[PDB]
């Protein structure tokens, strides 16, 4: 029930500048994940580890934090990039996913 | 020496006194508000902590032989210690019970085989080592060692690969953050490491890419090849091997206090700002001040105070059932000398780390102390006390008596010949100097009353003056002392240092002061005092004799190693 | 590649039952764990339960202590999901998740099925 | 405040008494039927068993240089250690004080041989070492170490064979089945392990070709150049070294139980089924059940009785030889805290291993305790005895002056102001209350009989109207009844509430406080003192991090800091592909 | 039963006695002529030597590879540690934070050199290592380690050389010719040794020339990249690595004896050849002998009369500043059991080497034992004293009463029925038998005189022989005990076991003893001796217990390593 807190609920940005989302959690954890979700589609795995880019993700996302924070900041926001990002954990019985953010472009 | 005689004038009415009224009592008002209870006595644990773990290698020895005419040299073999993968050991050994022949490996940054024997791999049958006694199980794969030696001139290169499995026993110290083998081998992670339930916490200087963590993980028996229950199992890939144990949390495992002694019957008593736990078994006493001690401040004290209410909920059943009742939950102190002592009270039908000194024998010493000050103590109440009695009563007699002789009473009081009157109802003295010398004392024939027969006196006249004789070598100035002259009449009188004897009122003879046998009011009390002792430093261990039980002294070991080149070489001089 | 092919589309009066498959295909399936979560209708995620495929261990999410309960087919390779006690509330989309046996820094759920959808009503 | 008076009443038969009849005096029979003698203390042998041995090595050392443009850079030095064959100790060494220089020895399961500067072999002697001082002696044969350097670009390969002889001291620890040396070699077999006397059936690892007995044996000392004395020498060739040493029987070298203290003087007491040894001169008291203990239930216990009698004997013959006989053999005692008590009874001429604790401070306590137990209890059964005899003689005065005044008497005997008499041979009291309130007590002036001349009063009279006449102790008589002949001079004081009112020649004169007139004790002093409370703190001479903190290395610190030297020093994180 | 009867016959004067006079009261005098100071304990120091050095050494790795057809294998890893040259440290480290990436060092009495990664050689700068913490500082300059593969069936040889300097923690025991690094690593010199002070004849193994001494030398401090103190710091160049540390004195650094504890009170006794210094804070006495002791005769002993000093003139300035004044210098004792006790007296206004036994508790005991012989000598002297002050006065009333009633007096004496008479200033006694079985006595009704009416008995008359009773069952044989003959006659008589009422000289009843009720001139004292005890041998730690603190057994180690090659090979088996 260890609750994780994805700040920013719809992250809105101009497509070509830096933003960043931040997953707070209620007691530590070892290693916060992400995942992204376009809509009617399932879930991608995304940043394992914390700071460790998938397999096959571009290299423009950035995740970091420690501890109780946790972040996730684009280098360059992309149009392609309109996704459902949730953070997740497995280090307490059950494993708690993010609420979630929405990213938008400005258009 | 010269006789002393004494001469009481005519008493002045002048000194009055009067006999001191009855002094009161005193009462020692000894005894102390007490509550027994039942205790169990903590102290510092500091053992280290002791798991078994299990350490996966193999074992890669790489000869370099040099045949040559008639022999064959060896001029290297470098044998080295890699640890086997965790994909293997999960796949080869616990599935089947086999270890494969190649060895994956990483060394100066690389990645490395090595091939036993220089063939194809296989996967070969662990083997239980020879010597398997319980408490040193290992398992390995190959009895052999290959090297080969070539055509003479030449050299050649064999290679040895074994598979190792040791059950070993892991060990470790406060504050639990590394744990050493029983292969000599220091792990740099705590034992209670793990990335779920905030064991992450835990310190560690392994990359985390090196542990892996298992749930439900039955570990092959390889003896039974059979599989165990399931647990949750680590695994460690260290540079030279994998190590692998099962998780238990911190909190059920390791503990800063560890029970000592539990006691049935305690006793507190209560001094000034100090409770004191009397446990007249043990002949132990330990001393507490009065506030309680939290065991929160203390790190790691999580099982004592629930380990300890089933140890007295044990005693309370099976000792003080139908006797006593409880009094309120249990209570902890922090007794003098570092030990806890948890008390639970009864009564009748009517952070920081604690650290224990290594002997109790300064509480044995205030047990005896106090076991002897309390009784002695009240000893000497009931002797203040009933002679306080004793002289009340005996006032009574005294004043009871000096109606009758005054004057010899009171002398005994004032240390002083004196000469009392009774003036009603008090005492009237008057002191009764010796008398010197150059005196004639002419002791007189008859004690007859001249002319009249049937008249006598009644102590001897004298001749100084011519008074006569007193009692106690008073010596009367006047001859008032008369009876009635009655037959048989045999007296004795003390004179200087001779009994004088009279008989019908004549003189017949005198006898010295010790022929005549005694009889004693004294009554005897030999009290004899305590000798003086020496108490000599008795030590049953020298500190040399408890350092000389090991097999090895590493320190010793290693003045004598470490200058072996010194003593077998000339590393002065040098070959241009 | 690694394809996690699941059981599709399903109606379901309340109070039946249901089994859902995930049918895997790709990699060796014996030691890949195999979880389940559930996505309520544009709401957020949660997660179920697993079932090891080799030693047949399983955890749960306690929420879901009840509802849920899951098996494996050795032989055509797929992770079965039952339902009993269904209610109303349990229309959602979910997904089956491929996920290793260690608890390692490297270990996240990887492939994800397309996601089945049940709906209850009547 | 108000003076109390009392007025007895005219008493009545009803109440009777009698004193008390003698008490009987208690007796303690404090003194033990003890038995002196003599006893030895023996404790837990700790220490390891020490003995001294030889190993026999040759170190083989490979060298292989690299000849670069204008250096020469070593690639490889492989050190090892191999055994010197005993055929090699017994026909060469100790014919000839010379070793050879052809390392013949096993490794890989290959026979492998090694040649000194890889020159024919040759018999080079043995020299003493440069630090040769008493205790740690050796002997080598070569101060040098060989390589070669070659042309540039090529490799060249030296080997140095170097025999060495070591005197070690070699030690093991129970239950003695492996013996470590001090180079630092585990040797794994018994040091006792032999042909003769069973000493085969004892431990051992390697195989029994490995091992080698020779009776008679005579090893050369190296620097006298002689030959020793004949003594069975072992021979264990391990993989790395030869190691030699005296063969010794088992049942004389170890021992369980070594000596602690021995004792001249003990006293052998007799409480409830157990035994006290007080030893007065160590301030020392050891206890034990009443059974002999079985010295055969302990492992190596040979030394015991035959070392003690030896001790006893000596003792009962340099002190004891005049006064004292002995009483039968030595008896063996378990003492309680794990000590062994051999003791020697005298009379006047009139299987399991023991752990000893490792303090016996509280044997010191069981002697001091019981030194003071003797000694108070002893005095408080002289204080009772004579407090019993000295009451019982008192009674005598009680009841030999209650003829005299006895209303004084039993009024201190009951606490409570009574009236008494003497009816023959018992005492019949009467109870005297209080003056209350609301009542006038008027002096009177005269003591003089109203009428007469040579009759005079012999207490003063009183107005109570009720016409007595004062007693003693504010004793109010009812009546007036105490005439006497009407002496001149007559100068008395009379106690009346809290003045001593003076009458001359029966008449009124004045009055004085109480406290004006002085006072003589009767009483005795005693002022006896409690003890005080004490506070024992823990006191320590040595910490425990202190005892540890004694060695010049500690094992298990180094390791901490060798076992990170590649941690610290390198990045073993990365790979290169 | 029968009631016992005794008859008196008439007194013969032949035996004479008299009252013992008064005994002499001894007067124990007790009491100590006691001097009380200022002291300060010492104790054998055991501690090692601490103190800090560096090492400076090079660290040469030669790998060798052989590369295969799809892999590599390391043949041979030849590891070595190599001193940095003094000059090197001298004028490269200590100018620029850098060492070079040559190696150059001796082997096998040949000069050697080797280069990191067989390239030019390059002064590469130190970098910190990883884990500085506090306490545990290192630096070096290459994080990676050389190795190539080459063509495939070929051998290749790399070669890495890694500066490596440590802040170590040496270490050093008695007597002071070696120390010990905190790497393992002995080195054969004592920690004192130089050229100058004369130390340059302290203990040394090694050649003079690896031995540089350089005075007013500044390390450079490698974080702040500054330059420390000048202090005399040493050089040895020793063949694996180079200490160096800064130089000190002996006679500053090491000391035989330390600090105990301080007493702000003692008192001094005065035994015979003894003395005892009672430390009533500590509850502790320590007993030497009377001499004093020379310090001399230990080595090592400049810090105790100095720093002794030091502490007393903190005390009796902070403490007795007004009350008392100093006798004289400090002194020195040497206590029993191996302690030095250091005594400033005070008064008020008006070559060997000691071993300390590793406890005091003889001396608690040594305490415990004169504070309670001290105290119960001092109750029992109070007893004696005042018991025969007692007695004493006691003989008065014995001695005052005798005229009155003697015969009950000199029973009581005597433990035997008697008849006694004063004849005058002495008592003739004699003795009353028994009258046993056949005989009658016939107790009669009137005490009257037959006759008459105003003359009666003044006690009962008996009929055994017509004579008449007397008291305490004896029997007169006469009948002369008469009296007026009073109105209202109301007595009782002790008769056998029975009191008799007369009422008006006839008799009325009996009446059985115990009927009659008792007053008691018993004064009690209940005194109650003390029990038995038994103390059990408490140790808070086993010697298991205190062996198993460490992390690793270094015996229990070499025990599992070095049969090693004994498991898991075949040793016995040749190959031909």
């Amino acid at each position: 029930q260890i609750v994780l807190s994805q700040s920013p609920a719809i992250l809105s940005a101009s497509p070509g500048e830096k933003v960043t989302m931040t997953c707070r959690a209620s007691s530590s954890v070892s290693y916060i994940y992400w995942y992204q979700q376009k809509p009617e589609s399932s879930p991608k795995p995304w940043i394992y580890a914390t700071s460790n880019l998938a397999s096959g993700v571009p290299g423009r996302f950035s995740g970091s934090g420690s501890g109780t924070s946790y972040s996730l900041t684009i280098s360059r926001v992309e149009a392609e990039d309109a996704a459902t990002y949730y953070c997740q954990q497995w280090s307490y019985n059950p494993y708690t996913f993010g609420g979630g953010t929405k990213l938008e472009i400005r258009r | 020496t010269k006789p002393t005689f004494y001469v009481c004038p005519p008493p002045t009415g002048s000194t009055i006194v009067r006999l001191e009224p009855t002094r009161t009592c005193p009462d020692y008002h000894l005894g102390k508000n007490f509550t027994e209870g039942i205790a169990v006595v903590y102290k510092e644990n500091i053992a280290a902590y002791k798991f078994k773990a299990t350490v996966y290698y193999k074992d890669v020895i790489v000869s370099t032989a040099w045949a040559g005419s008639s022999y064959t040299q060896i001029t290297n073999r470098y044998a080295d210690r890699v640890p086997i993968p965790v994909s293997e050991i999960t796949d080869t050994i616990d599935k089947f019970g086999k270890c494969s022949s190649k060895a994956t490996y990483v060394r100066n940054n690389h990645k490395v085989e090595a091939f036993n024997e220089d063939k194809n791999p296989q996967d070969m049958p662990l083997i239980a080592s020879k010597y398997n006694s319980v408490g040193s199980k290992a398992w390995h794969t190959t009895n052999d060692t290959y090297m080969v030696a070539g055509t003479p001139g030449t050299y050649r290169t064999g290679t040895s690969v074994n598979c190792i499995i040791e059950e070993v026993e892991a060990r470790s110290i406060f504050p639990y953050d590394s744990f050493g083998l029983s292969t000599g081998d220091i792990i740099y992670m705590s034992p209670f490491f793990g990335l779920r339930d905030g064991a992450y916490r835990e310190h560690s200087n392994y990359a985390m890419d090196r542990f892996h963590q298992f749930e439900g993980y039955r570990q092959r028996d390889l003896d039974t090849r059979a599989l165990l229950e399931p647990a949750a199992r680590n695994f460690l890939v260290t540079p030279h091997l994998t190590v692998g144990w099962n998780w238990k949390p911190k909190r059920t495992e390791v503990c800063s206090l560890v029970k000592w002694r539990e006691v049935e019957d305690v006793v507190r008593d209560e001094y000034a700002h100090n409770f004191r736990f009397t446990m007249k078994t043990l002949s132990t006493t330990f001393i507490s001040e009065t506030n309680e001690f939290n065991l929160n401040q203390i790190h790691l004290s999580q099982c004592v105070k629930e380990e300890a209410r089933a140890i007295i909920n044990r005693i309370y059943t099976t000792r003080y059932n139908s006797s006593h009742v409880r009094t309120g939950d249990i209570q902890t102190y922090l007794a003098r000398g570092g030990f806890v002592v948890v008390f639970q009270p009864l009564l009748s039908n009517s952070n920081r780390t604690i650290t224990t000194t290594s002997s109790v024998e300064f509480a044995m010493l205030q047990f005896t102390y106090d076991h002897i000050q309390e009784h002695v103590n009240e000893m000497l109440a009931r002797i203040s006390s009933s002679w306080c009695q004793l002289q009340n009563r005996e006032r009574a007699l005294w004043s009871g008596l000096f109606p009758i002789n005054p004057s010899a009473l009171a002398s005994t009081i004032l240390d002083q010949r004196v000469k009392a009157r009774i003036l009603g109802d008090v005492i009237s003295v008057s002191n009764c100097p010796e008398l010197g010398s150059d005196t004639r004392i002419i002791l007189q024939n008859s004690m007859r009353v001249s002319g009249s027969t049937t008249r006598c006196y009644s102590r001897p006249l004298i001749s100084i003056v011519e008074g006569q004789l007193g009692t106690d070598n008073e010596l009367i100035m006047s001859r008032d002392l008369l009876e009635p002259c009655v037959a048989n009449h045999k007296r004795y009188f003390l004179f200087g240092h001779h009994y004088v004897y009279y008989e019908d009122y004549r003189y017949v003879r005198e006898i010295a002061v010790h022929d005549v046998g005694m009889i004693s009011t004294y009554v005897d009390l030999n009290l004899t005092l305590l000798k003086d002792r020496e108490f000599m430093p008795l030590q049953v261990y020298t500190r040399d004799e408890l350092r000389d039980t090991g097999l090895l002294d590493y320190s010793e070991i290693q003045r004598r190693n470490q200058m072996h080149s010194l003593r077998f070489y000339d590393i002065d001089k040098v070959v241009q | 590649e690694v394809q996690l092919q699941q059981s599709g589309p399903e109606l379901v009066k309340p109070g039946a039952s249901v089994k859902i498959s995930c049918k895997a295909s790709g990699y060796t399936f014996a030691d890949y764990t195999m979880h389940w979560v559930k996505q309520s209708h544009g709401k957020s995620l949660e997660w179920i339960g697993y079932i090891n495929p080799y030693s047949l261990f399983i955890d749960s999410n306690q929420k879901f202590k009840n509802k849920a309960t899951l098996t494996v087919d050795n032989s055509s390779y797929t992770a079965y999901m039952e339902l009993r006690s269904l209610t109303s509330e349990d229309s959602a989309v979910y997904y089956c998740a491929r996920f290793p046996p260690y608890y390692g820094f490297d270990s996240h759920f990887d492939y994800w099925g397309q996601g089945t959808a049940l709906t209850v009503s009547s």
